[PDB]
Parts: structure tokens; C-alpha cells; sequence
């Protein structure tokens, strides 16, 4: 098109025509801009585009076009400066600067064209960056020069000011080389003194200004690294603390400012500073309560009405409150004439933490956490606070989030409903409240119980009910659970429950009954201690909460059976003796009657049922009741087994979807009660084992012949997918019962050699897109456990899945995704417990292992980047334990330099930033192999070197040499003296990664200095 | 009503899949890198009248990043993405940040940690704090769950248009057409349709 | 959705069939509604997305429309729309919808069936 043009550098830049290509983008849609888009990043990252930058400032009419060539300078002054003449740097440098004064100095182009002059400034902090102090030593003189004969130009200093403290000290680690940010922290250092002269005069020659703006921006980011005399031995506190606090324009930029003096680095002994630190703090306050709000002030409103700068100001406001107080407060407290300050101070942050605001509410509950933690310890510290916390008490109890455990909620249209996906971002603000209002609950646990029993009397009586009061209150009274002693605990749960079955018997209709069903729920789970001693009371509630498990309400019978688990996690010993005045163990009453209890559950629900059975029945620790108690639980699931397996054993005709869903849902119960039941799970194992892995081998059959007959899209159907859940299923029984098993010598013995032979021919015989990634996991699980013990089978489990495993995932990064990250786990075991299995491995399948280590480096998914990193170190590891034998020698031979090769591409690539670490530990280890001397034979062959050559002159050598021909623009001496610097290093991690991150800065620039890895 | 939301963060954060999502209803399983910028218009209807947002969905990866700052000329508003499985992204936002206020020196933004669907969580809830100096809306977020997946959008909305109890709402529904040669071919392109396995089979939906 | 009244409501998730690609890519994800114009008597489909609450469809229950299964799925249809007006301008779409159970999607058909009697009269 007439857009593209400007891509044709043999004949002039058509400005004009720029400027249509660059409004077509800005301005423009669809086909047009999208066109124009492309366009431009082409010209742009034209290597000689700069050239065109001159040309571009000069005669554009479009700032946007002008700030293009800006980035386009930028770019090959970050990347290339150096490479550049000299002529071309001057040149340069003098219109960068002249373009600044002249923007300047015409008044229109400073009001209006800001974002190009921020550009500019960046552009020229940039080449600062490049040539400062040592080529422009007069930058600063000059620079606080000019200031002076133009408000325009002074204002403007101060933006190129703040810019390059930015780029100096807050964002040059990983953007400069160590030496290279020492020296211009220093160089700014060197000069700050005249710096700060100036911009304390600005200061105390102006009110509000945009000139005052600027400079309080510049203080902000002094403020990170200025020593702390020029804050405390200047008038400056003085000024920021009233004068700027006064009018709103300063007032946002001050406040920030004073909150990161608050965080200064100041001497604790000296008292006059201490004074200092109390009088700009009183200052403000006194700013705050005369010129924008008193502290009765509703604040919770005037963030809700959201007027201009409102919701911010409160914000930093919060934060400045909550930085100071944190740091200081202990310097108010002692001292009378203080006292209304810091309550002051603290009312304040009550009233912020009315405001509703999730993340504002956040960070003054942090505020409080860190009070009332410091309150619960601190000698004689609680009663200055009494009347807050008592405030405090009120805000938290009456903002409660939702607990996790509370499955009801109500839906837009007034509806009391089961929750459709886990509120998942409210359960760490539920610990935070929880935590603050425990700290609370101790400080003054009368008031606590005042607050909560008149509160609850209230919803009683009817004249406060509503659903969010209920719950609020029920969510608070659960979440203080510990905080009583027992005896205290025992008069007030009796209270609430009371009450609350009060509300139940008042308060009706489904959704109302929803609501009281929850809370209670919620309590009750919550207080095991009580449920403990009150056996009557816990009978009752079970049986209550059996009764919910036939509820049509969905989510009150799903938080029964919850419930249900969660209070038999706790109170399981209570269900397996014989209770005083009860016929039976109340497990014997809960087995006998589980159908009924059971009947309209959903599976999985009924599952969890079986998994707490499981819990209480591991109780009994004598064997013979035990086996017999596992025995009755399992009694609904075995019979159904045991006719299956009648039926299917005739006929391999459990083609059957009904019958696929009652076999998957066996197993199912089987995996919850083995879940629990751990170790003592065996005996059930064994009932079933032998015609559960039969079926397996039935099931596999029935997957094979389906996706033959119908093709792979078989896979996808109901009925296969049913079918390798069954598979799944046993898989996961296998794994969770090998996981926690006590006998070993069973597992191998009795377990293994069928399982082996059950799955792994299987596993390698199908089609890749019916292989389950479940074998895989659960051979890991073996190996782990058992792998010691069985050498021979480790190879099987080898022999059968590696290869075959390995070509479906070395196609790229993404194709069978629990595949690959199963099967880098497996290696992993097996490297680590089972070394002598890749030992045994043909020298071809060897090679394949050491190719799949490197490939997992390769991946940016984390699970399987840092288990093929760590595989890396186990090996090398592995192998430097054998000593000096010919396996040993071979492997180094044949594989350090593609390890040491791999390890750096990864490093250096700028795709595998996350595993720096991983990656730098893995080299580190690699080097020092060589510096050591741990390789015993030459890792080069003969000829190529002469023959006394020491590993570590060739090591250099072969990395010289990689390092040349990878990044040719590097110098010799740069390649020379990084490898020096990190083959030194090669036993500090910490410095020797210090080095790697200072290499990954130079490799992106030209003419880096190669003394910078001489940092120390 | 139309306004400038730059889509900034590093590379696979899920910036394109949340947009999509937005934009077609779809979540794109595959990662496929963003050139330069993609811009896409999006409207929401509110209690207040439709709002527009130009989306400038801009590329994370280092390599792909075109124009870079230059997007952000004129943004009246943004969101910052991260990967909560991905601590480098979280690391990153204060780069994403700068590089965006420099250049939008006033304008809400929202902060979002992105793919909290996922079980094993990296960034933790509690280390999430940047937002807090630098005044920007936090939410996690799910573009896969649609987990608080309108949230940016509702409040950068609330704010430009500068009313704190604005609401989506559900836009009037025009009475449907009664339609009735391609019947061939429909047969055709239905069997292909039929036996297209549907995705994500063990969602609850 | 004043002048209709709801024969049936039920959750969904609602799939458009991308022919060039060859995937089903997810519309929306909410309420489908059944609704009778009180006027005309005539029943549509009518289905927005949860919270932004954008209309991803709206169309007449035809009579010619015949839910198919899909191969991968027990609790789906698909079927042929010739004039869905959810994106603004009648346009023509396969379509699959998903439910929470086979109940529901057995539920769904009865139900749309019925829906093309009355549309028939
Ligand atoms: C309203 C309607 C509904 O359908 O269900 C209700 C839910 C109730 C739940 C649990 C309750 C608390 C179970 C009831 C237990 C009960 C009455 C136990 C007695 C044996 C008992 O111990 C009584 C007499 C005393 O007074 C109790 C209440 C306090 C104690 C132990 C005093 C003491 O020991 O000193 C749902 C889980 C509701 C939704
Ligand atoms: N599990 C999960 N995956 C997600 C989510 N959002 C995006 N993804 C996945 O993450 C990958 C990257 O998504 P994409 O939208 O390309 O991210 P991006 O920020 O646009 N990448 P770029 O900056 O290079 O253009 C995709 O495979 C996508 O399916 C999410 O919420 N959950
Ligand atoms: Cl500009
Ligand atoms: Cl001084
Ligand atoms: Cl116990
Ligand atoms: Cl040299
Ligand atoms: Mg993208």
C-alpha cells in the first residue's frame, strides 16, 4: 500500500507520509490501523531508523510520531551506544538536549505536549545512563543552573531528576551490571548535596505549583536511598508535614513522601530526632482534622460517593496511618501529652476500616494484626488501647467473610442457594480476620462475649434479624473457637446453640431454614472441644445432620456431609468406644444404617461418607475388631463387587454403561475408605485384588477393541471414558494404599508382580491417546516406596514406559500434558533411588535419557522445568559417586559438555527466567567438577590439544569458543574475563550468580566493560 | 462513550484468552503469541448506557513487543495481568507499571492475578501488596472459571464514568426472525459437527 | 421480556461450531429460557451470560430444528440455526449445549420439543 513507503530507506523519509501511517494507527480501526500497526513496528526496528530521528523531531506535526523516534533512539541507545562514532554520539546527545530547552521554552508546547516531554527526558536520562559522570561531569552544575532562568525548564529538571533516581537505585538491578550500578549510585550520590539544595529552595519558594508537584515527586524517589540528615537536619518536615499538606494539589505527593520517611533509616537513641519523627506525624494530623475531615468523620461514605481524589487520598491516607504507627507508635505512648494523638491517629484507621473496599479493608486489618499481636506480648500496652480495640471488635464481627465451610449463599434474586464455584479469593481474608479477632477475643474476652451474646439476643427478639446479621455474628462466634477456656467455652456454646435453635424453631421457609441450617452447621463444626463432652449433644447433632443428607436442599445436605467429616476428623475416638448409656459403639449404628443414611447422596458425597467411617474405624487399634469393622462398612460395596465380578468373569460382554458407573463407583468407595484408613486399609485391599486387576485387564480389552472399531474419536465417547475411569480408579487405589503402607514386604511380595504385569504392557501396547498418564503416577508412588527392593521391576516399569512415554512429548511442550509432567517425576524417583535401572540401560536408550533431561530444561512449564533441572543434579551426582570407573569416564566423555552447553542456553536465552536458580546451581556444580579435578580422564580426544592439557585450560577453551560464535558481539576480553570471574566462583553460589545475571546484562548491550566481573 | 484500555504483563499470562473471553464467550486453549498489539472494541451495557472500551492487547513477550510504550500513548485507563502459578510475572509488575504511569500519568488501573483455576497456586494471596502505594484495583482472576472475570471491567467502568453504583444490565432482547437448497450441505456440515468431540467433557457444565 | 412468559428455565453452557477451524468454541455460559410472546404466541430461546449478562442466544424453536447427540457427550444437543440474533444481525450457526446432567439435557429436549408444537399451531 501508499503506507509502506516509509519501509523504503533508498529514497527519502516522507514525513508527511509518517505522519499519516502513525495517525492511520492512533487514530484509525480495523483493516487500516491493524496495517499501519504493522507498519510501523517494521520501520521501527529498521536498524538504521534511527537515522531518520533528526529528520522525524524536526519536521513532524505529530507528537506521536516524534515520540516513536524517541523509542527508536532509546532502543539503540540501551542496546548499541557504543558501537556508534563518536561524531554520531555528540550529535545525538546535542539534539536529545536541544529538542528539551526548546520544548521548554515555547510555553504552548510545555502545556500541551507533556507526554512527548516525558518521553524526552526518559530518552535523555538514557544516554545519562550511557556517559554520566564520566563523559557530561557538568550535567548536574548545569542542570541545577539553568533552573533558575526558567520555571518551565526548573520543572522540567525536576521530572529528568526523578527519572534518573528512578533508573539509578529502584530499577537497575536487573537492568546494569553490579559495578556499573555501584558507579552511578555513587556518582549520585557524590552530587546529591546540590541536588537537594536546590530542590529545598524550589520548596520554600512556592505554595502549589506544578514546579512544586515535580519537585515532590523527585523527594519521593530520594526518599528510597538519600541518608536521613537531610530529612531531619533540614526544615523539610516542617514544610511536607503542614505547608504541603495544606492545599490538595501537594497533598497526595506529601503524603506519599512523609509514609516513606516513615520507613527512613534512623538511630533509636537519640531523642531529639525522636521529636521529630512525633512532630511532623502531629503535624499532619493536625492537617488532616482542620483541612479535609474530622475524625468522626464517615468515611466509609465519602469512599462510597467516590468525588474526585477521595477513594486514593483515604487510601494513602490508610497507609500512611498504618506505615507510621507500625514503625513509631511505642514513641506515643509513654509520653500524656500524646495520648490524644495516637488515639487519634488509631480512630482514624477505625473509620477507614469501615469503608468498603476489600483490598483497603486488607491493609488496615494488616495494620491491626500487627497492633493487637504486639498488644497480646508487649507489658502494660493493652489498656492505652482498650477503646479501640473495643471499636475494632465491632468492625470485624460485622464484616465476617464467608467461610470456606459456609456452602449456601443467596443469588440475585433473593434465593437461598448452593454456591455454584468456591468463593477462592476470600479464604485468606477469612484467616486475617479470624487471626485478629482471636488476638481480640483474648485481649478482653468479656467484652467479646457481650458484644456476641447482646448481638445474638437481638436476632432472637427479632429487632436486628436479618440474614447478613445471622451470619456475620454465627461466622465470628465460630471463628473464636480456642479462644475461651473450656470451662468458659462449655456456658457460652450452650448460650448460642440455644439460641440458634431458637432462631430455627422461629425463623421459617426454606430459604430462612437454608440460612439458620448453615450457621449452625458452621458452629458446631467449629467447637469439637464441646462436642467432645457432651456426648448426648454430639449424637443429636450427627443424627441431625443425617437427617440433612435427605435434604431437597442441595446445599445443606452437600454442608452436612462436610460437616460430617469435619467434626469426625476431630471427634472419631468418641464414635468408636461404647458411650455410657448407649447399646453399641455409635460407628456399629452408622455402618448398620448407612443405605438409608446414604440413599439420595449424591457418589462422591456418599464416598466422603465412607472416607469418615474410615477415620473412626482406624480408631480401633485391635486388629481383629478392626478388620472386622472395615469388614461391615465395605459390606454394600463387596456384595455388588462380588456379583460383578460373577457376571463379567462368565462373559466380557460390562458393555453395560450402568454397570461401568456401579464398577467405577466401587473403586471409588474403596479409594475414600483407603484414603483414611491408610495402612490398615489391607485386608479390603486383598479381598478384591486379584479380580480387580483381572478387571482391569477386561476393562483394557473392552478400550482396545472400542477404539479399533470406532477410531480414536472412541476415546472421547461416555462409554470409553467411563470404562478408563474404572482404570484410573484402581490405579489410584493402588498408588494411595502403596503411598501409606506400613508392610513392605507385602507391597512386593503380594502387590507388585501382579500390578507389574497387570499395567505395564498395557500402558506400552496402546495407542498413545489411550495410554492413562495414572500409570505413570502410580509406578512413581512404587518406586518411591518399595524401588530399593525391587531392582528388576524398576527396569521393567523402564523398559516399558520410557520410550515410548518420551516420543509422545518430544514433539513440542504442549501435546499430552500430565504425560510429560508424570513421566519426569518417574524418572526423578528413579534416578534418585533406583540409579543401578539407567545403569542397566543399552547405551542408545541412555543417550534418549539424557536427551529427555535436556528437553525438560527446555520447557517453561514450571513442574516440569525444575524436575528435569533437579534430574540434571541428581545424575551428576549419581555419576561422581561411582568414582573413577569406565561407566563414569564414558558418561563425562560423552555428555559434560552437552550438559554444560544445554544449561547455558537455558541461562541465556532470556524464554527460562525462572529456573535462574536451578540452572545456575546445576552449572556451578559442573564447573566445579572440573576445578576439582573430579574428571579423570581428558574430555577432550587426542590431537585436538596437546596432550598434557589440564581439563580445566580446555574447559576455558571450549567456552571461549561457545560463547564467540553465540554472542559474536561480545569482545575477546569480555568472553575472557567472564569465564575467569565464574570459574573462580564456582564455590559461592551467591556470587557465581552475581556473575551469570551481569553476563545476561552485557549479552544485551555492545561494548560492555569487562572489569565489571571483577565486582567484589 | 469509548475509552483506551491498554492490556499489559508478560508473556502467557493469559492478557489475549481474558479479552477473547470477553469479547466471544470462548476460552483459547492454545498459546499463541500476540504481535506487537492486537485492538479489539468491546462494549458492556450499563445502567448508565453502553460503554465502550478500545482494547489494546499488547504482547508480554520481550521479542514480540513492538511499538512497547508507544501503545500506551492516550490509554485512559489499563490492566496489569499476571499468572498467579508464575511468581517471574508478579516480579515483573512493577516493570509493567512503570513503564505504563510514565506514559499515562493519571488513569485507573486494575491489577489482575490471572489462572487462580489452578490447583497449585505460586504467588500467594498474602505476598499480593504492589497495588496498594500505587492506588491500583486488585482482583484475582480466572479467565478459564470466568472466576471475577467482569470485575476490571465493571470497576474501570464505575470509575470513567465517574458513577460509584454503576451496574451491568441486561440488554433488551429483539423479537427473533421465523426463517425457513443448502439443506444438502447441512447434512454434511452437521456430521462433522455431531462427531467434533465437545471440550472440557468434565467441567461441571 | 415483559410481554413473555418462561416455560423453562435451565442452566447451560452453549457451544458455537467453528467450521474453518474444526472446534466447538464456547458462546456463553447462564440461564437458557424458553419464552412464550404473549402476543404472537410464538416460543424462542433466549440465553445470556452470567454477571455481564450479554445475550450469546436468541432465536425461534423452529419446527424444522432436530437435536442431534454429540459423539463425546450424554448431556448435550447440537443442532442447525439458521437466524440467531444474539450478535445483532440473523446469522446462521451449529450449535451445542451442554448441561449439568442427562436429566437436564433429557429435560431440555422434551421440552424444546414441546416449544416446536406450539410454535407449529
Ligand atoms: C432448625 C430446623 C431444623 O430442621 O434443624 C435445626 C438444626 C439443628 C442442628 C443441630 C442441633 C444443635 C442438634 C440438637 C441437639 C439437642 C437438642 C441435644 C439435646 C440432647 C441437648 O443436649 C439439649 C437438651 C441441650 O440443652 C443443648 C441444646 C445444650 C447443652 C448441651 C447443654 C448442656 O449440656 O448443659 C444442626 C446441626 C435447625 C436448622
Ligand atoms: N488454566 C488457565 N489457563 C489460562 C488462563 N488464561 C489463559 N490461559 C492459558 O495461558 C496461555 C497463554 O494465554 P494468552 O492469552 O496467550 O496469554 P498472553 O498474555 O496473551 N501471551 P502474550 O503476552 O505473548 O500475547 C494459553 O494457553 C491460555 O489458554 C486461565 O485463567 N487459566
Ligand atoms: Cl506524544
Ligand atoms: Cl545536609
Ligand atoms: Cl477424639
Ligand atoms: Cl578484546
Ligand atoms: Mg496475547
Amino acid at each position: 500500500g501508499a503506507m509502506e513507503g516509509i519501509l523504503d530507506f533508498s529514497n527519502d523519509l516522507d514525513i508527511a507520509l509518517l505522519d499519516q501511517v502513525v495517525s492511520t494507527f492512533y487514530q484509525g480501526s480495523g483493516v487500516q490501523q491493524k496495517q499501519a500497526q504493522e507498519i510501523l513496528t517494521k520501520f521501527q526496528d529498521n536498524p538504521d531508523a534511527w537515522q531518520k530521528a533528526d529528520q522525524i523531531l524536526q519536521f513532524s506535526t505529530n507528537p506521536q510520531s516524534k515520540f516513536i523516534a524517541l523509542s527508536i533512539l532509546d532502543k539503540l541507545i540501551t542496546r548499541k551506544w557504543k558501537l556508534l562514532p563518536n561524531d554520531h554520539r555528540i550529535g545525538i546527545r546535542n539534539f536529545v538536549v536541544g529538542m528539551i530547552i526548546s520544548m521548554c521554552q515555547d510555553d504552548e508546547v510545555f502545556k500541551t505536549q507533556k507526554n512527548l516531554i516525558n518521553k524526552s527526558d526518559l530518552t535523555l536520562v538514557q544516554i545519562l545512563k550511557q556517559e554520566w559522570p564520566q563523559n557530561w561531569p557538568e550535567f548536574i552544575p548545569e542542570l541545577i543552573g539553568s533552573s533558575s532562568s526558567s520555571v518551565n525548564v526548573c520543572e522540567n529538571n525536576m521530572i529528568v531528576l526523578k527519572l534518573l533516581s528512578e533508573e539509578v537505585f529502584d530499577f537497575s538491578a536487573e537492568q546494569m551490571t553490579q559495578a556499573k550500578a555501584l558507579h552511578l549510585k555513587n556518582s549520585m550520590s557524590k552530587e546529591f548535596e546540590q541536588i537537594f539544595k536546590l530542590c529545598f529552595q524550589v520548596l520554600e519558594q512556592g505554595s502549589s505549583s506544578s514546579l512544586i508537584v515535580a519537585t515532590l515527586e523527585s523527594l519521593l524517589r530520594y526518599l528510597h536511598w538519600i541518608p536521613y540528615r537531610y530529612i531531619y537536619e533540614t526544615n523539610i518536615l516542617e514544610l511536607l508535614s503542614t505547608k504541603f499538606m495544606t492545599s490538595p494539589d501537594t497533598r497526595a505527593i506529601t503524603l506519599k513522601c512523609l509514609t516513606e520517611v516513615s520507613n527512613l533509616k534512623i538511630p533509636q537513641d537519640n531523642d531529639l530526632i525522636k521529636r521529630q519523627t512525633v512532630l511532623f506525624f502531629q503535624n499532619t494530623l493536625q492537617q488532616i482534622a482542620t483541612s479535609v475531615m474530622p475524625v468522626t468523620a464517615d468515611l466509609k461514605a465519602t469512599y462510597a460517593n467516590a468525588n474526585g481524589n477521595d477513594q486514593s487520598f483515604l487510601q494513602d491516607l490508610a497507609m500512611f496511618l498504618t506505615t507510621y504507627l507500625a514503625r513509631n507508635r511505642a514513641l506515643l505512648e509513654s509520653d500524656e501529652s500524646l495520648r490524644e494523638l495516637l488515639l487519634n491517629a488509631h480512630q482514624y484507621l477505625i473509620q477507614l476500616s469501615k469503608i468498603e473496599e476489600r483490598e483497603l479493608f486488607k491493609t488496615t486489618l494488616d495494620y491491626w494484626h500487627n497492633l493487637v499481636a504486639d498488644l497480646f506480648y508487649e507489658p502494660l500496652k493493652k489498656h492505652i488501647y482498650e477503646e479501640i480495640c473495643s471499636q475494632l471488635r465491632l468492625v470485624i464481627i460485622e464484616n465476617m467473610v464467608r467461610p470456606e465451610e459456609v456452602l449456601v449463599v443467596e443469588n440475585d434474586e433473593g434465593e437461598i442457594v448452593r454456591e455454584f464455584v468456591k468463593e477462592s479469593d476470600t479464604i485468606q481474608l477469612y484467616k486475617s480476620e479470624r487471626e485478629v479477632l482471636v488476638y481480640l477475643t483474648h485481649l478482653n474476652v468479656i467484652d467479646t462475649e457481650e458484644i456476641m451474646i447482646s448481638k445474638l439476643a437481638r436476632q432472637i427478639d427479632g429487632s436486628e434479624w436479618s440474614w447478613h446479621n445471622i451470619n456475620t455474628l454465627s461466622w465470628a462466634i465460630g471463628s473464636i473457637s480456642g479462644t475461651m477456656s473450656e470451662d468458659t467455652e462449655k456456658r457460652f456454646v450452650v448460650t448460642v446453640i440455644k439460641d440458634l435453635l431458637d432462631l430455627c424453631v422461629q425463623q421459617s421457609g426454606q430459604d430462612n431454614q437454608a440460612v439458620v441450617a448453615s450457621d449452625i452447621m458452621y458452629v458446631v463444626g467449629q467447637y469439637p472441644r464441646f462436642l467432645k463432652a457432651h456426648w448426648n449433644f454430639l449424637r443429636t447433632v450427627i443424627l441431625q445432620l443425617f437427617e440433612f443428607m435427605h435434604e431437597t436442599h442441595e446445599g445443606v445436605q452437600d454442608m452436612a456431609c462436610d460437616t460430617f467429616i469435619k467434626i469426625v476428623q476431630k471427634c472419631k475416638y468418641h464414635f468408636v468406644i461404647q458411650q455410657p448409656r448407649e447399646s453399641e459403639p455409635f460407628i456399629q449404628t452408622i455402618i448398620r444404617d448407612i443405605q438409608k443414611t446414604t440413599a439420595d447422596l449424591q457418589p462422591q458425597q456418599v464416598h466422603t461418607f465412607y472416607k469418615a467411617c474410615g477415620i473412626i474405624i482406624s480408631e480401633e487399634r485391635s486388629v481383629a475388631e478392626r478388620n472386622r469393622l472395615l469388614s461391615d462398612l465395605m459390606q454394600l460395596p463387596n456384595m455388588a463387587w462380588d456379583t460383578i465380578v460373577e457376571q463379567s468373569t462368565a462373559n466380557p460382554t460390562l458393555l453395560d454403561s450402568e454397570t461401568v458407573k456401579i464398577i467405577a463407583n466401587i473403586i471409588k468407595t474403596n479409594v475414600a475408605v483407603c484414603t483414611s484408613m491408610g495402612a490398615d486399609f489391607y485386608p479390603q485391599l486383598g479381598h478384591i485384588y486379584y479380580n480387580m486387576l483381572q478387571l482391569y485387564r477386561a476393562v483394557s480389552s473392552m478400550i482396545s477393541a472400542q477404539v479399533a472399531a470406532e477410531g480414536l474419536i472412541a476415546t472421547k465417547t461416555p462409554k470409553v471414558r467411563g470404562l478408563r475411569t474404572i482404570k484410573k480408579e484402581i490405579l489410584k487405589l493402588v498408588e494411595t494404599y502403596i503411598s501409606k503402607a506400613r508392610n513392605l514386604d507385602d507391597v512386593v511380595k503380594v502387590l507388585v508382580e501382579p500390578l507389574l504385569n497387570a499395567v505395564l504392557e498395557d500402558y506400552m501396547n496402546n495407542v498413545p491417546d489411550a495410554r492413562d498418564a495414572e500409570v505413570l503416577n502410580c509406578m512413581t508412588t512404587v518406586v518411591e516406596k518399595v524401588g530399593h527392593m525391587i531392582p528388576q521391576g524398576v527396569i521393567l516399569i523402564l523398559q516399558s514406559v520410557f520410550e515410548c512415554t518420551l516420543d509422545m512429548i518430544n514433539k513440542d511442550f504442549t501435546e499430552y500434558p500430565e504425560h510429560r509432567v508424570e513421566f519426569y517425576k518417574l524418572l526423578k524417583v528413579i534416578n534418585e533411588k533406583s540409579f543401578a535401572a539407567f545403569l542397566e540401560l543399552p547405551p542408545a536408550a541412555f543417550k534418549l535419557f539424557v536427551d529427555a533431561i535436556c528437553w525438560a530444561f527446555k520447557h517453561n512449564n514450571r513442574d516440569v522445568e525444575v524436575n528435569g533441572l533437579q534430574i540434571a543434579l541428581d545424575l551428576v551426582k549419581n555419576i561422581e559417586r561411582m568414582g573413577n570407573v569406565p561407566f563414569a569416564n564414558e558418561f563425562h566423555k560423552n555428555y559434560f559438555f552437552i550438559f554444560v552447553s544445554e544449561t547455558f542456553f537455558v541461562l541465556t536465552d532470556s524464554d527460562h527466567k525462572s529456573g535462574f536458580s536451578k540452572q545456575a546451581l546445576l552449572l556451578m556444580k559442573l564447573i566445579s567438577l572440573v576445578y576439582d579435578n573430579k574428571i579423570s580422564v581428558p574430555l577432550y580426544q587426542e590431537a585436538e590439544v596437546p596432550q598434557g592439557t589440564s581439563n580445566q585450560v580446555y574447559l576455558s577453551q571450549y567456552l571461549a569458543n561457545m560463547l564467540s560464535n553465540a554472542f559474536p558481539h561480545l569482545t575477546s576480553e569480555q568472553i575472557a574475563s567472564f569465564l575467569s570471574a565464574l570459574t573462580k566462583q564456582c564455590k559461592d553460589l551467591v556470587v557465581f550468580k552475581g556473575t551469570l545475571r551481569d553476563f545476561l546484562v552485557q549479552i544485551k548491550e555492545v561494548g560492555g566493560d569487562p572489569t565489571d566481573y571483577l565486582f567484589a | 462513550v469509548q475509552f483506551k484500555l491498554v492490556l499489559v504483563g508478560d508473556g502467557g499470562t493469559g492478557k489475549t484468552t481474558f479479552v477473547k473471553r470477553h469479547l466471544t464467550g470462548e476460552f483459547e486453549k492454545k498459546y499463541v503469541a500476540t504481535l506487537g498489539v492486537e485492538v479489539h472494541p468491546l462494549v458492556f451495557h450499563t445502567n448508565r448506557g453502553p460503554i465502550k472500551f478500545n482494547v489494546w492487547d499488547t504482547a508480554g513477550q520481550e521479542k514480540f513487543g513492538g511499538l512497547r510504550d508507544g501503545y500506551y500513548i492516550q490509554a485512559q485507563c489499563a490492566i496489569i495481568m499476571f499468572d498467579v502459578t508464575s511468581r517471574v510475572t508478579y516480579k515483573n509488575v512493577p516493570n509493567w507499571h512503570r513503564d505504563l504511569v510514565r506514559v499515562c500519568e493519571n488513569i485507573p488501573i486494575v491489577l489482575c492475578g490471572n489462572k487462580v483455576d489452578i490447583k497449585d497456586r505460586k504467588v500467594k494471596a498474602k505476598s499480593i501488596v504492589f497495588h496498594r502505594k500505587k492506588n491500583l484495583q486488585y482482583y484475582d482472576i480466572s479467565a478459564k472459571s470466568n472466576y471475577n472475570f467482569e470485575k476490571p471491567f465493571l470497576w474501570l467502568a464505575r470509575k470513567l464514568i465517574g458513577d460509584p453504583n454503576l451496574e451491568f444490565v441486561a440488554m433488551p432482547a429483539l423479537a427473533p426472525p421465523e426463517v425457513v437448497a443448502l439443506a444438502a450441505q447441512y447434512e454434511h456440515d452437521l456430521e462433522v459437527a455431531q462427531t467434533t468431540a465437545l471440550p472440557d467433557e468434565d467441567d461441571d457444565l | 421480556e415483559e410481554d413473555e412468559e418462561v416455560l423453562y428455565k435451565v442452566r447451560a453452557k452453549l457451544f458455537r461450531f467453528d467450521k474453518d477451524a474444526k472446534e466447538w468454541k464456547e458462546r456463553g455460559t447462564g440461564d437458557c429460557k424458553f419464552l412464550k410472546n404473549k402476543k404472537t404466541n410464538k416460543v424462542r430461546i433466549l440465553m445470556r451470560r452470567d454477571k455481564t449478562l450479554k445475550i450469546c442466544a436468541n432465536h425461534i424453536i423452529a419446527p424444522e430444528y432436530t437435536l442431534k447427540p454429540n459423539v463425546g457427550s450424554d448431556r448435550s444437543w447440537v443442532y442447525a440455526c439458521t437466524a440467531d440474533i444474539a450478535e445483532g444481525e440473523a446469522e446462521a450457526f451449529t450449535f451445542a449445549i451442554r448441561f449439568g446432567s442427562k436429566e437436564n439435557a433429557d429435560k431440555f429436549k422434551e421440552e424444546f420439543e414441546k416449544a416446536q408444537e406450539i410454535n407449529k399451531k
